[PDB]
Order: structure tokens, then C-alpha cells, then sequence
């Protein structure tokens, strides 16, 4: 298992993905998605040992937000789901998933077993497109950001947010946010 | 502070109006009430040692309920609270009991909200004679309050003091008019 | 001979590093703390006659809150629980800051006090281990519980997640997790 | 170690109740004052659940495994004093928890906390608990003997605990120990 | 006024005083109804005249008052329609939970529910009764109303808090006695 | 002509069937079920003058539940769905009665009306292939549905959970079934 | 695959196990537990084809309760989780658990994923123990019978009640009653 | 088929935003009376999302998958009139809702419920839905053309659908649409 | 009955009350009232043909909400409640805000509470100058209050109905005091 | 009375007016207070002497009335107000959140409140104010008590229904004028 970093940028002004990108050059970025539409920019980060030192001197401008993180794929391996792993993800298609777990009144048990059983559901659909999944690391609400590659996008963003719903107690107690974003 | 007993009894259809022997010569038995229209007894003990140990003898039959009750105006003045000291008399009475069925509440939430109902009761309970007993130990809290039966006076106290307990829906008022026997 | 202390939260865009450092004048700082590449900063300030002195004429700029906190070792006194002794120094290397603000809706106090004491006798033999600090508000409500610790990257995950059912379960604690380093470099 | 069974038996009268169980041996038995109400707690071994098995119980019956109070604190570490019951101001208190949006972790917590609170409290009195075993909701029947103006103090000491007195249901009743 | 609403099972005993029920010289100025096959009675009498019944199984007894007191005392005018008769006689139990809710709500919430019940009942003969000091507080409503039409009370419900805050009982009944 | 109807839920435990049948007098009965070896009966009556005038006579004794009803195509014609046609004789073979309650806390009528009809269209379709006869209340709250249909044991359960979730999940409703048959034998 | 009665009686004055093993001698009774300290016993039926007219035949005189049900094992095959099935009861140490699930405001498929997770964290125990478990069909709230025979019974009955009771959603959502029975 | 997207953008003039979106296809364009505040619906092609990736949009801007709520409607078999939106009344009405234990199932019955109640309304006016494609709490932005004195029974019509005034939380906003 | 349109305006640091300039020269502002202590300002605008027409070559800087409103009065007189209908006075002016804050409650509920309020209100403002307005079209309930100022009169009218509306926990009322332009 | 409990945050703004706030000449009569180490300020005043003040990023202004006058109302003795220091000077903020709780309830809890306070505050000095008309209620409490005692307030949220039914904020203040 790998540990990450996700740098959420909201750009100052006068600054473009490419000034952030190579404020970072130093750094394995493995992953780098800009919101269409929006100031936003988000760059995945695998660390290793070195990897701490470096952004502790790298002061990134505009809004930014250093989260840790884990790859989703490993947290649904430990759950006992298995998950396809994808080496690369196409350039066209990419939406973004940002799902916040809410599940009132529930034992950390019960959220692993929801969890588990909408993993389970889940993924045979997810071994269909190509996805690069990512988990907070040890942040309750729990929180997952998910980018997909969806052919027949504007109606599969539809149906892939309501896919199982049922399985995480319904629509009333996780929240979804939805973006498309493109290869940074 | 005297420690009293509530037998609430609904007889069986072969015993009539002995319960009163039952409890008669050897109790000491401060109110006998009948709810009117109906067999259902309700009968208020005052605990003396005597009596005490005497109920150790007798069994009441049918479905009874037997209640430790305190007098609550002992309660209230513990409190700081000042409740006119009156022994009800009058032959017509009317009983009022009440449960908080409050889910979501302190024990310092619960003593502020007796106080103020007590507060506020001390005004409307001047022109009246009454006794209130509350279960001694139960909870979620519960009385019985024994009032002069004044018609179209009934609302009027039972209505009193219920948003100090949460409102309409977090408190049980059961009025019930009673004929002493 | 009990130690408070004030854990200021700042985050500006605006000041490099070194400005938001100089921006608490001569005032004794115990830790100052920058998460990793974002322009968010923890302050500690000892609360001592000279210190408050001091702090007269420190004004912070930007989204600051101002947290008085005891430290956790103190709670576990008064809850009569023992809490491995704290490390003096807190080094750059596998530094993290583990965040806890706890919902306990519907709770009492008596409750509450008896589900904190659950989850400190539940962390106590896992935090013997690290080198840490940690720190609790004093009076807020909801409360705050920081903790800055020593770990290893791939402990940190399930080190955040440990006691969550003392309190109710995840959802009824906000946790979070940062990575960070003393500042100015 | 082995616990004990409860009967709670209502319709029935002290001597047909004694009559049967005549060789089940019996842990503690009282009658509620004014009541046709018994409540009995046998041994459970071998020998008192074959015997079990093959009487009638007398009135309308309700058993419920039990275990004793004391040893449940002391499974988890809080040592009760242990002062046998007396014949004098029998009281029981029956207390049902409402355990809601609470977790195992938190139950356990909260039962530590109670009875560590309680723990110094009755060395001065004499008492025999017992709780209903397995059984959710929690159940508890606590027989002790206090004044009887002590009814309110006792049944709230400690009520925030479980949180409150509109999440612990009290009933109180007096009773007599049948020897 | 002194009007209780009693209701007693006798569903239990096979034998039963409850004859009495339909004896114009024990009850005077009341009115006595039977659930339809079933041994379940009903009553709305004067405290005098609940004293002169002993029957063992009782379900219930509300002081009550009829609601045309209730609507004068809140200066609202309903007009008291026609007399019930024992054709397509149903009585309709209403009982609010008002959960969080306090007094000055449910007292404008029955403000409301009165201005809607005289538009909606004015053209069917009933009889209003509505407890006294009682809470939650209960509603007793004799209608005589078409059968097809009882389900569109339904949305009335919904000025105390919807279905669910809202016990309600619907049944047949027989007059045996109506006296003024 | 909408139909009406009442239904008797009987309970007594110290009369025959015999007893409990002739209890009715004579009542033109619509349907009169027991459970399998237990005490338990539905009484199904028509709503019309003549049998209101010989109810007059009838009182059943035990512990009874009197519940007028409407039949449930009738509730499908106000809510816009069209149910399979129902079967006017019920076999004693794979008799069952499924019994619901519906909670509806927290809703309004019009998101009750809601909830009904998309159970209702869920059901519609596998419906089609039995022969049943089902029921709603008029008026009660909460309100309850029966339905007695001639189905194959091994397929009761599922068939018992078809549309839960249309009104809220399992939490929100109670559902009881029961092996039923004519009585008297 | 298997369906059952469960014919709950609580026996009336002067009529004893026998009178009512002798009034169901012509069904396949497979299972019959006397609650020992009351006058409750519990008949299971196995249902055959002409077992229903037989018991529609039948009155059991008292308070009877006749309830459909089938096997737990069957109900636990289904959502996935391996069940050991054993062939009989040891006679002795026999312990029964009636729980009911009150899963408030979840879904089917919610109560479906607790069920298995609890379902797969009991199943070694229950390995372990030779048991009988029934669910009632159809039925909501859900509820299952249980009959295990216990060693170490007494603490292992609190054991027992209380084992993985977080994979239901803790203490709150969920009913127990135990009782001692014995083959009747 | 394809959707669009919405982007909200706040702190910039109308020249700055048709200067800066010169060569993207737009679907729909207003401004907030008084407010710098403009919404443009763009449609999502290969070419716009090609350029979106390209330029920077002037101010703050909040980007937002949106679907048609004609189409969704179409797709659970509700037909809703398709009068196209005028610049003489704009109304923006912004409606969160809260779905607090519900079911998926319960969600979509109340959906076509409401669709249902208000689709033989829309035939007397003209309007543009959009709904927060896969967004949860579900948000929609209602476009009507309708007479000020209208708004209070526009808003409240069906609100009891989804659970009442308590449960869906409504702005209004009044808008210019730009040409 | 006129259609209203309220912009509360946080402006920035550099702009100072140029707002007046951008709204009053072309725009029919009714009221103009600055939150007293603070730099926000709110404006009550008449919204006639003219101005609605005009307001689409304005922008008000800062952070400005404009909410489109009606007067209260107007709905309350159409519900069957009679208020008196006087102008505000040029005196100091206390403005309330309230807001519903009720997940569970019905259209029916909603509308039985708020005419319970009006009529309750009714008596208490035969004594005052007063302005409501209530924001058209948005859920939950909302509304602006400007009252002539009485000194020790704040806590009378802002305790004043809200159990109606469910408490105090259900109802948010924030009263402010505001100087006139 | 006319006081007002004001609250302005000036992070924002590098140069700023609040020095004011400061100046006898303006603070004719009131309290200011600056929140240690930040930019955050507060006041009572008059609300004439509030009219003085046009600053940015006001937080609050709440009209807010001494607990003496409001103890007076409910002829419940407050203990007589010692005069605040500028050591251990701590400001702690207390809004109940009084879901389902009705008027007279939160009356009834205010009194309870008030004599519970009374002992505990006999000796620290103190300045209570509690907000006028404004629902959820304030309070505003300015002590001296020492730092080790302020976990002794905690169950005082008892009152109003545990510590989660209330938001309590705790800072550490410096007095600027006290006239
Ligand atoms: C009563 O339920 C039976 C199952 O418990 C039905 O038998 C089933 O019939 C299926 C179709 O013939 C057959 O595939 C199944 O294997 C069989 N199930 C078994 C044996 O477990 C029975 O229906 C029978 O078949 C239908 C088509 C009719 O011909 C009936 O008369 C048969 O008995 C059900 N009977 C009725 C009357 O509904
Ligand atoms: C049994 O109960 C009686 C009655 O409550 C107790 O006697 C009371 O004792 C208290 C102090 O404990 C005194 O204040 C009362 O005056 C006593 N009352 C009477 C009527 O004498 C008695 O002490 C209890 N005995 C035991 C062993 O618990
Ligand atoms: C009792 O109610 C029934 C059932 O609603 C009434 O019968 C229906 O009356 C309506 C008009 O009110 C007609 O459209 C139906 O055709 C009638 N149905 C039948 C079967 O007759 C009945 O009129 C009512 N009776 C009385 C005496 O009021
Ligand atoms: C646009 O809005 C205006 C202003 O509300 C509407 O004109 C009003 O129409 C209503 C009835 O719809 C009349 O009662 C008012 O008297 C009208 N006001 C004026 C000033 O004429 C107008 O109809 C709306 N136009 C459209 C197309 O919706
Ligand atoms: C200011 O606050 C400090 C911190 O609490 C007070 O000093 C403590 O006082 C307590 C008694 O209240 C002693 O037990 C501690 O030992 C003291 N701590 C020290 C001296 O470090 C101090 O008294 C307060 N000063 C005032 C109120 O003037
Ligand atoms: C520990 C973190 C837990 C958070 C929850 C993680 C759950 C997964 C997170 C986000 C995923 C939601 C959308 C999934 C991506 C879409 C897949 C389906 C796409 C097409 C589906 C279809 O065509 O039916
Ligand atoms: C898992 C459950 C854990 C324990 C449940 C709590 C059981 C309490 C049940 C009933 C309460 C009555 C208690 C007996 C008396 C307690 C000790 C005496 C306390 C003070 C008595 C006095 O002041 O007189
Ligand atoms: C219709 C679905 C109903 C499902 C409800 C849950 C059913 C689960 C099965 C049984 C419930 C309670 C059983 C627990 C007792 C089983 C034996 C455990 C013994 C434990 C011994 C040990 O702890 O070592």
C-alpha cells in the first residue's frame, strides 16, 4: 500500500496549471485533473521518504488544501471486495466523483459492512471503465474521490451516482458531488 | 413526611366492594375513590410501621397496581417551592394523572422543570383543596393530583403547567372524576 | 501546577511562512506547525503572566480561531486513567496532526465523561508507542482533541480510526488527519 | 460460574407456590406486599432444571435467566461489597435501559461508569441485584433495603449515566423476603 | 357542562349489565351507541348519569364538551347541522401526537381544523365532542356521512403534522338511546 | 357502487369454530378464515342495509378488531393504477393471509398518496399470476392492508417483501403472514 | 427449501406436553422445547403437502400461536454466508434466543448487508455449537429462534447475546429474549 | 443523449464572461437583477469541453453537470410541455431537497408524483428546469416566466409531495436573460 | 397589492454608500436603513414596470442578496386576518428577521401557524408603525419586521408569537438596530 | 436599556478603524474587549454610542440586557456584579439550542440557570448579559475565574439539556475601556 497527498488548488490569479505543475516538478505526481469550468486543480501525489521533506519548502499559491490519502482500491482489498486495478486512465470522458459518507447513528462495523456490500455491488461495474480511486485517510465523515471514464457521460453520471444507493442506507445520508475534469 | 401507598384495582367480576374489608380493619386507609362508571378502585395508604407490616397479610385481587408515593407538596417545599397545606374534604373530586413521557432530558433539566411547574401552580392552587402524590422513585416522573370537582374548571387545570413539561406532547394528562366510597 | 495553553488556527493565503512567524512578535512559542504545501498553521502558545503580556501586541490576519486547550495528560488525571508520558519534542520526520471534534448529541454530562474515559483506557496502550502531544479544549462545546504524533504514513489510518465507537461511531466524530512540518524551514 | 433462573409467578398463592418447587432449591423468594405477585430465583444446575422440567408452575408463570449483579461487575473489573439482603424495607426496583443510537462500546462504558459510582456507596446497605441475561432491552431487578424516604435518592443516583431519567424506566415495589 | 365520553368492553364477560345501555329510564338526556357487532359500547352522558352505571370492563371515560362551546369560546361559529340518526352512523376517534409542539400551536392548529370542518361537515348531520384537560387531547366525531366520502378526511391530517402524528379510529355504530 | 366492507379479527381462545361461526347469526358472510391450529379468525362482511339490520343481533365476544374496509382495486382506480382483476372464490389450498401496517411517520398525505401508488405499481405486475383478494382500511391511522391469496409456500417470503422499500424499508412497516382456511371445517 | 409451523402454545390448566404431543401425533413434529419455568412450549412442524389440511383439522386448546417460518441456515446460504448444518441437538444445555431486528430507517438492502456481515462473523461460533435456527417468513420486523446447546452456559448466554451485536447496529436496534428449554 | 453544464459565476461583468466564453456554445444566459451574478449553461460537446480546458472564466465561477428536467421526465414516462423561456418575467427559483430516510424508491415515486401534479400546469407557461446531474442533496433551477404575484403559489405548489415547506428550501431570484 | 424587492448589502471596503447613487437616482427605494455599528445596509424597493425594467443596467457591488418580497399585511388580510395598515415613521426603526426553522411540518400546518400568529399579532400592533415583509416564494417561512423603536420593547416583540411557530428553538429571530439611510 | 453586545472580525483588513474602539472620546461609556492574539473585538454599548461606530466585518450586533435586571424581572436574587479585571479575563459565549423546547420551559431553565450560578459566581467577579428578543437566546459571560475552574462549568449544559444541546465558545480577552 502507497501513501498520497491531494493538493486541491483553487488557482490565484495570473497563475496557470502549468506554473503549479512545475512548482511541483521535484515531486511524483502521478495524477493531475483541472475542473472544467472552474479555477480548480487537483494534484495527486505518491510519497516516499523523500517526498515529506520536499513539500514541507513548497508553498503553493491560492487556495490549497493538502489532504492524505490512500488508494480506494486498497481499502476495498481490506474489506475482503476486490476491485479491478487500472495502470492508466483515458484523456476523454473523465468525471469526478466526490462521495461523503454520512451514515447517522452507525458503529464503525456497520458502516464496514455497508461499505462491503456496496463494493461488492459495485464492482462489476467498475471493472468495466477505467478509474483511479482515492480515500481520506482516517477522515471521518468518510470521503472518496473517484475519477471515471464514462462513454455515454451525461446520463451515466446519473446512473452511476444513484447505482446502489441502497446499499449506503439510501440518498438521504451520503452526499455526491460531480465534476468533469480533463488530464492536467 | 408521611410515605403512602396507591392501590390502583380493577377487581374480578365475583369480588365487589370486599377490597374495602380486605384493607379496612387493618390498614390505615387515608382515601377510598370509585372511578365513576366503572369497578376500578383507587385507594390511598398512608405507610405507617403498623401497616407496613401488616400488608404482609393480604392480597388484594384482580389487576392490581401498587404505587410508593410521597406527598409532593413535601417535594416542593424541599424545593423551595410554597404550596398551600389543605386536606381534601369535599365528597366530589376529580382525578388528574400525569406522566412526563420526555425522552431527552436531565436529571438538573427535569428538577428545573418540577420547580417551575411547582412555581407555577402556587398561585392557582390557593383557591382550592387538593393533594398531589408523585410516585416515589419511578421514572420517567409521575403523579395523581386529587381537586375539588368545579365543572368547567377541569380544562382549566389540566391545561395548567404543561408547556413548563414540553408541551402537549410530551405530557400525559388523564382527568377522571371520582366518587368517594 | 496544572499547564494551559492556546492553540491558535490560522489560515491565510496572503503571508509567506516566515511573515505569519514574525506576525507573533516576541511572544514564547512551544510549537508552531505548517500543514504540508497549504497555507493552514497550528500556533502553541503557553499561558504563563509573561506570554499573555506578550500577546498584547500580537493581532493575527486572516481565518483565525483561538482554541484554549489543557493537555490530555491532565484529563487523564482527572479521569483517573494513566496516559503514557508525553515526548518533549516533536521531530519533522513521520509528523502528523490527528484532529477529533466529538458531536455527543443527546449525551449528558455524567455520559459524556464516562464514553471520554472509555476511549482514553481504549487508546492508552496504543499510544505508548509514539512519540506525541495532545491537547484538549477547555470549556468548548463541542469539544476539540489534537494530537500531534510521530507515526509511521501507513500506521496513521487506522491509528485516526481507533476508540471511534466510543463516541457513538464515525459519524458522530469529525476526524482529520494532516500532514505537517515546524515552521519557518 | 452458573447463574440463576427467575419466576415471576402472579395468580398464585404463597403456599401452592411452596407445594410445588418443593425440591428445587431456591435462591431467594418474596412476595410483593398487597399482591399476588411472587418472584423466585433458583439455582440453575443440573438437578433444578430436570426438576424444572417436569412441574407446573402454579398461576400464570414468566422465566427469565438472570445473573447476579456482583459477578457481572466483577467480570469487568469493579468489585461490589456484597452485603447480603435483609428481611427489613425489601425493596424492588425494576430498570429497563433505552439504549439508542449507542454502541457496545458506549453500553460498556456507561455500566463501568455506574458501577464505579456506585460501588462506594453500598457498603452501607444491603442489596441483591440481579440482570435479566442475554436479554435486550437491559433489564435489572434490584432488591434493597433503605428507608422509604430514600426512594427518590436511590433510584436517581447516577440516572444521567444511561442518559437520564426519560431513557431509564423505574418501577418501585415493596416486598417481603418468604425466608 | 359535565358531558364524559365512556366506552366499555364487554367482549370478556357473557353476561353484563349493559342492557341498562339502551334503558330510557336509567339514561336521560345522553346518547348510547354499540359498535356494530361487536360487544363494544359507547357513551356521551352527564357525570350524574356515568354515576348511575357500574359495568366492570371500561375502556375509557373523557370528560368531554361539545365542540360548539369549544368554537364559541374561540369566537367561531359552527352551525349545529341536523340531529345524527343510525343510518351510515360512524364514529371517528381522533388522537394528535403532538410531538414538539406546544400550546399556542395546537390550539391554532384546532382553530384551523374547526374553519375546515364547517365547510367540510356542513351538510351532514354530526355531533362534536372534544376532550377537557386531557393530553394529548381526543376527538369524538359522530358523522352519519356517506361511506365513499369518509376517505376524504383524510388530508385533514395534515394540519396536525400529517398521517402519522395522528392516531385515528373509524367505526360502525347503532343508536340505542339519543335523548336531549 | 363503490363496495364496502367490514372486517371482524376475531380472537377466542374458549369457543369452538362452530361457536364463533354461529356467533354471527344470520350475517350473509363474505369470508370467514382461520389460522392453522390457532384461535384466530377473519370475518369478511359486505356493507349493505340488510346486513347492517342483522348485525343488530350479533355480538361476537373475545378479543375483536372490527375494521371497515374497501376493496384495493377501488384504491388503485382513485390512484391512477389498474390492479389484475381479483378472484371471486378463495381455495383452501395455499390459502394465505398477508397482513401490512404502515407507520407513514414523518410523511404528508400527499407523499403517503405518493408512496401508495409506487407500491402499488410495483405490485401490480406480480400480482397477476395469483388468485387473491386484498383489502384496505377506510379512514384508520395507521392504515392496514390485507391480502388472501391461493400462493405456493416456498415463494411466500419474497413475495411478503415485494415493495418494502417503497415505504421506507422493513423499519416502517409491519408485515405478518399467516397460513389460513375456511372455517368451520 | 424447507417450510415449518411454529406453533407457540402456552399450555391451558390440566392440559400437560403430552396431551398436545398426542393432538399433533399424525405431523412431523421435528422439534418440540418446553420453556422450563413456565407453562410455554414451542412445536416445530415440518410441512408437507397434506400437512395443512391436518393442521387446519386441529385446535389446540389456550393462547396458540401458529407462525410460518424456515430455516435460518437457509435464509444464511442465501445472502452468501456458509452455515454448518447439524443433524440433531445434544438434549442437553439447550439455550433459546429469540431476536427481532429493528433496523430504523434503512432499506431492504441495508438490513441485507448487516445481516451478512453478522451473519459471517457468528458463522464459526456457531460451528462451534450444535443449533437449530428458524426465522419467521415473510415476517417484518425480522425474527429468528435460535436453539443452541451451551456449555459454560450461564456467561456464556450474556456471551452469546452480546457477540457481534455492533454488526446490527449495537444494543439499541435490536430485541433479545433467552430462555432455558428442554426437549419436550 | 448529452447534457449540459452550468456554471455560476460571481464578482464579473457580462462583457468579461461573453469575452472570455467567445467560440463556446451556449445554451442559456441570465443575469441577476442588480447582483453580479450570471448563470451560463453551456452544452457539453467534445469542442466546449475542448476550450473550457483552455481558458480561464473571469471572477468566481462554480461548475455543475446539469441535466434537462425535461428529459429526466421523459425518462420515467412524465411528458412535461416544452414552451420555450422568454425574457419578460424571468424567475429563477433554486430548490434543494431533503431526503432524510428515504429510499431510493421513495425518492423516485415522489419525483414522478410531482411531475405528474405539475405537468398539466406548465401548459400555461413558459419555462427551463435543470437538474444537478447525480448531486445529492438534489438541486434543481427552475426557470419560469410568470406574473410577480404568482410566486408564493408557484413555490408551494406540491410542496407537500417531497414533505412539505421544511423539507425543500427555495430561493428566488429575479434575472435578466442575455441575448 | 405592490411586489417589493429587499437587497441586503455588505458593500466593499472602498465603495461607501455610492450604493444610494447606483439605486435611488433610478429606482423607487421605499426604505433605505444601515445596520447600526456596521457598514451593511438594506433597501425596501417598490418594484413598478419602471424599476424592474431599470434594475437590469445595475450592479450593486459587494455581497448583496436581493430577495423579492410582499407585504405581509396583504397576505394576512387575504388569509382573513385584519391589520392595521400605517405607514413607518422617519423615527428609529428596529428591524427583526425571522425565519422558520421546521423540518417537519405540512402546507396546512404552515398556514394554520401563520394565521394563528397574525391574529394573535393583531391585537399588540393597533400600538405601533410597523412594515412586514415577507419573502415571496421561498421556503422555509421568512420575513423582515420594521417596527418603530420603544425603548424596552425589543424582548415584547420578539418573544411575541413564537410558540405559535413551534419555540425557541424553532423559530430564529434576530432583531437589529438600523439608522435611517 | 438600549445596550448592544457588538462583535467585529478585522483579519481581513490590514489597516482598520478599530482603533476607535480604543478612544475614551468615542467609548464614552461601555466595555470593549480584544480577543487575545487575533483581530477580533467586542463592545457593549449604548446604542447611541454604538451609532459612532461604521466598521467592516461586523460579526454581530445582538441587543443584549445585564442578567441583573433580568434576574430582578423574575424576582430571583443575582449576586452583586464585582467589577471585571483585565486578568484571567475570559469571555465565554453560551447559545442553547432549545429543539422542542417551549417558552416556558426555557423560562423555567433560565431561573434554574440563574440560581445555579449564583453560588458558583459569589465570589469571581462577573458581568452577565443575555441577549433581548433574539431566539436561540445568548448569553455572554465575562469572568476572572481562575483557568483550572473553567471545566467546572460543564454541567451547568445540564440545564439545558446536556452539553451537546448548547455551543459554547471560550476566548481569552484583554480589556481596551471599561467605563
Ligand atoms: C399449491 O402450491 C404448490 C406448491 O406448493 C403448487 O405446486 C407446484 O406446481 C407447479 C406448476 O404445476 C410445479 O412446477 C411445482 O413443482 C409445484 N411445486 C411443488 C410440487 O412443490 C400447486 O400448483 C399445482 O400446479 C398448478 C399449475 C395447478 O395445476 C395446481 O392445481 C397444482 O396443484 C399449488 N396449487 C394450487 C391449486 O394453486
Ligand atoms: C425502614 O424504613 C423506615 C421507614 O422509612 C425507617 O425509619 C425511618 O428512618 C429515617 C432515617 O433512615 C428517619 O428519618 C425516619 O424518621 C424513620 N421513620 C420512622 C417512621 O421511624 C427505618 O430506618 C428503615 N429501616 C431500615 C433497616 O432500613
Ligand atoms: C351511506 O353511504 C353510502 C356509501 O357511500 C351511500 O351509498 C352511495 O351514495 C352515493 C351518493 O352519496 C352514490 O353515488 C352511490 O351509488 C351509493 N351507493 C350505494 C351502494 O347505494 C348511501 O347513500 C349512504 N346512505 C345514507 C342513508 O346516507
Ligand atoms: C410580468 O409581470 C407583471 C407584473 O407582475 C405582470 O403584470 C401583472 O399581471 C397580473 C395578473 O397576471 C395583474 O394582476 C397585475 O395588475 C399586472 N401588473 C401590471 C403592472 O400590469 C405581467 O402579466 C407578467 N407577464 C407575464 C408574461 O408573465
Ligand atoms: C489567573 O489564573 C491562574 C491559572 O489558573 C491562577 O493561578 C492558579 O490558581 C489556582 C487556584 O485558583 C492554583 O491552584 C494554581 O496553582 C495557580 N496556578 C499558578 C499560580 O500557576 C491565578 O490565581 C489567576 N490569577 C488571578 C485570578 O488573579
Ligand atoms: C472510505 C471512503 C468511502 C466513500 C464511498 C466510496 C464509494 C465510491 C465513491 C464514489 C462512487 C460513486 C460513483 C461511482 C462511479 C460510477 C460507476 C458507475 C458508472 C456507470 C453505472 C451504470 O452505467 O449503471
Ligand atoms: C447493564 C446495567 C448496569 C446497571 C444498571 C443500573 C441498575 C440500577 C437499577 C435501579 C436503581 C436503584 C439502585 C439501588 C440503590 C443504588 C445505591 C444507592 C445510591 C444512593 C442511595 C441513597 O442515597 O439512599
Ligand atoms: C429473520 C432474520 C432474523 C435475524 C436475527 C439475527 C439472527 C441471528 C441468529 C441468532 C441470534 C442471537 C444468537 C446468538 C447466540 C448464538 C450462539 C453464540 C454463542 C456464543 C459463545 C461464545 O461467545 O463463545
Amino acid at each position: 500500500s502507497d501513501q498520497y497527498t491531494i493538493l486541491d488548488v483553487y488557482k490565484a490569479s495570473n497563475v496557470s496549471v502549468e506554473d503549479y505543475k512545475d512548482l511541483l516538478k521535484d515531486l511524483d505526481v502521478v495524477h493531475s485533473f483541472k475542473v472544467l469550468g472552474s479555477s480548480r486543480v487537483i494534484f495527486v501525489v505518491k510519497m516516499r521518504e523523500d517526498s515529506y521533506e520536499k513539500l514541507s519548502k513548497i508553498n503553493l499559491p491560492g487556495d490549497v488544501y493538502s489532504i492524505p490519502a490512500g488508494d480506494l482500491s486498497d481499502k476495498m482489498q481490506s474489506v475482503g471486495v476486490e476491485w479491478k486495478r487500472w495502470d492508466d486512465l483515458p484523456d476523454a470522458n473523465l468525471t469526478l466523483f466526490e462521495r461523503t459518507l454520512e451514515l447517522k447513528g452507525e458503529p464503525l462495523e456497520g458502516l464496514a459492512s455497508h461499505m462491503k456490500a456496496f463494493g461488492e455491488k459495485v464492482s462489476h461495474v467498475m471493472e468495466l471503465y477505467p478509474n483511479k480511486g482515492f480515500y481520506l485517510l482516517g477522515r471521518t465523515p468518510p470521503k472518496a474521490f473517484v475519477i471515471v471514464s464514462l462513454p455515454f457521460r451525461c446520463r451515466q453520471v446519473r446512473y452511476g451516482s444513484d447505482f446502489a444507493l441502497n446499499y449506503l442506507n439510501g440518498p438521504g445520508d451520503s452526499s455526491t458531488k460531480v465534476e468533469f475534469v480533463a488530464k492536467a | 413526611p408521611h410515605n403512602y401507598l396507591i392501590m390502583d384495582i380493577e377487581p374480578p367480576k365475583s369480588v365487589s366492594e370486599r377490597d374495602i374489608l380486605n384493607l379496612l380493619s387493618p390498614l390505615q386507609v387515608k382515601h377510598s375513590f370509585r372511578v365513576t362508571g366503572s369497578t376500578r378502585l383507587l385507594i390511598v395508604i398512608r405507610l405507617d410501621a403498623q401497616s407496613y407490616e401488616k400488608l404482609d397479610e393480604i392480597t388484594v385481587p384482580g389487576k392490581v397496581e401498587v404505587i410508593p408515593a410521597v406527598n409532593m407538596a413535601d417535594t416542593m417545599e424541599r424545593c423551595g417551592v410554597s404550596w398551600p397545606r389543605v386536606e381534601l374534604t369535599d365528597d366530589n373530586v376529580t382525578l388528574f394523572e400525569s406522566e412526563s413521557t420526555l425522552t431527552d432530558v436531565t436529571k438538573e433539566q427535569l428538577k428545573a422543570m418540577l420547580i417551575g411547574y411547582g412555581e407555577h401552580m402556587s398561585g392557582l392552587l390557593q383557591a382550592h383543596r387538593f393533594e398531589y402524590y408523585q410516585a416515589a422513585g419511578a421514572t420517567p416522573h409521575r403523579h395523581f393530583v386529587f381537586v375539588n370537582s368545579v365543572p368547567d374548571e377541569i380544562e382549566v387545570f389540566g391545561r395548567e403547567g404543561v408547556d413548563i413539561w414540553g408541551g402537549p406532547g410530551e405530557f400525559v394528562v388523564k382527568p377522571q372524576y371520582v366518587t368517594r366510597i | 501546577l496544572q499547564k494551559h495553553y492556546i492553540i491558535y488556527e490560522v489560515r491565510n493565503i496572503e503571508k509567506t511562512p516566515e511573515e505569519v512567524k514574525e506576525e507573533m512578535k516576541d511572544t514564547d512559542i512551544l510549537y508552531s506547525f505548517k500543514a504540508l504545501g497549504a497555507p493552514s498553521y497550528h500556533i502553541v502558545v503557553e499561558v504563563n503572566p509573561r506570554n499573555m503580556r506578550k500577546l498584547e501586541e500580537v493581532e493575527l490576519k486572516g481565518k483565525i480561531r483561538m482554541v484554549p486547550v489543557v493537555n490530555m495528560v491532565d484529563v487523564a488525571e482527572t479521569l483517573g486513567v494513566s496516559w503514557p508520558r508525553s515526548g518533549a519534542r516533536l521531530l519533522d520526520v513521520n509528523l502528523t496532526l490527528i484532529e477529533r471534534t466529538l458531536n455527543q448529541e443527546g449525551l449528558t454530562s455524567q455520559e459524556s465523561e464516562a464514553h471520554l474515559k472509555g476511549f482514553m483506557e481504549e487508546l492508552k496502550d496504543r499510544l505508548q508507542q509514539y512519540n506525541y502531544q495532545a491537547f484538549f479544549t477547555i470549556g468548548a462545546s463541542p469539544p476539540k482533541m489534537y494530537i500531534y504524533i510521530n507515526i509511521p504514513y501507513e500506521e496513521v489510518d487506522k491509528f485516526a480510526c481507533i476508540g471511534i465507537n466510543q463516541f457513538g461511531g464515525p459519524a458522530a466524530v469529525n476526524t482529520t488527519v494532516s500532514f505537517i512540518s515546524s515552521f519557518p524551514k | 460460574n452458573k447463574e440463576y433462573l427467575l419466576l415471576d409467578i402472579r395468580d398464585a398463592t404463597t403456599s401452592e407456590i411452596i407445594s410445588a418447587l418443593r425440591d428445587v432449591e431456591i435462591e431467594l423468594k418474596v412476595k410483593a406486599k398487597g399482591i399476588a405477585r411472587h418472584l423466585i430465583v433458583v439455582k440453575q444446575n443440573d438437578a433444578n432444571l430436570q426438576k424444572l422440567g417436569e412441574i407446573d408452575i402454579p398461576g400464570r408463570s414468566c422465566s427469565t435467566p438472570v445473573e447476579d449483579l456482583d459477578n457481572l461487575m466483577e467480570d469487568i473489573g469493579i468489585s461490589w461489597p456484597r452485603n447480603e439482603l435483609t428481611n427489613v424495607n425489601v425493596t424492588l426496583f425494576e430498570r429497563t435501559l433505552d439504549l439508542k443510537d449507542k454502541t457496545m462500546e458506549q453500553f460498556w462504558s456507561e455500566a463501568k461508569a455506574y458501577g464505579q459510582l456506585v460501588k462506594p456507596v453500598l457498603s452501607s446497605f444491603t442489596y441483591r441485584a440481579f440482570k435479566a441475561n442475554g436479554a435486550y432491552p437491559p433489564k435489572v431487578y434490584f432488591f434493597v433495603n433503605l428507608p422509604r424516604e430514600n426512594l427518590n435518592d436511590a433510584s436517581s443516583k447516577g440516572i444521567d449515566i444511561f442518559g437520564g431519567p426519560g431513557k431509564a424506566r423505574t418501577t418501585v415495589q415493596y416486598v417481603t423476603k418468604l425466608s | 357542562q359535565d358531558l364524559v365520553f365512556a366506552e366499555w368492553d364487554k367482549g370478556s364477560s357473557h353476561e353484563h349489565a349493559c342492557s341498562a345501555l339502551r334503558n330510557s329510564s336509567v339514561i336521560e338526556k345522553g346518547l348510547t351507541v354499540k359498535e356494530v357487532g361487536t360487544s363494544k359500547f359507547a357513551a356521551v352522558l352527564s357525570e350524574p348519569i356515568l354515576a348511575r352505571l357500574k359495568f366492570h370492563g371500561l375502556v375509557e371515560a373523557v370528560p368531554v364538551v361539545e365542540v360548539g362551546t369549544v368554537m364559541k369560546r374561540l369566537n367561531v361559529s359552527i352551525p349545529p347541522a341536523q340531529d345524527i340518526s343510525d343510518n351510515n352512523l360512524t364514529l371517528i376517534k381522533m388522537s394528535p401526537k403532538l410531538k414538539g409542539q406546544t400550546l399556542q400551536q395546537i390550539d391554532a392548529e384546532l382553530r384551523y381544523l374547526g374553519e375546515y370542518m364547517n365547510t367540510v361537515l356542513q351538510k351532514c348531520s354530526h355531533r362534536v365532542y372534544i376532550s377537557k384537560g386531557t393530553f394529548p387531547p381526543k376527538i369524538y366525531v359522530f358523522l352519519n356521512m356517506p361511506l365513499d366520502q369518509i376517505r376524504q378526511f383524510y388530508p385533514s391530517l395534515d394540519i396536525f403534522g400529517g398521517p402519522s402524528s395522528t392516531k385515528n379510529e373509524i367505526s360502525y355504530v347503532q343508536i340505542l338511546i339519543l335523548r336531549n
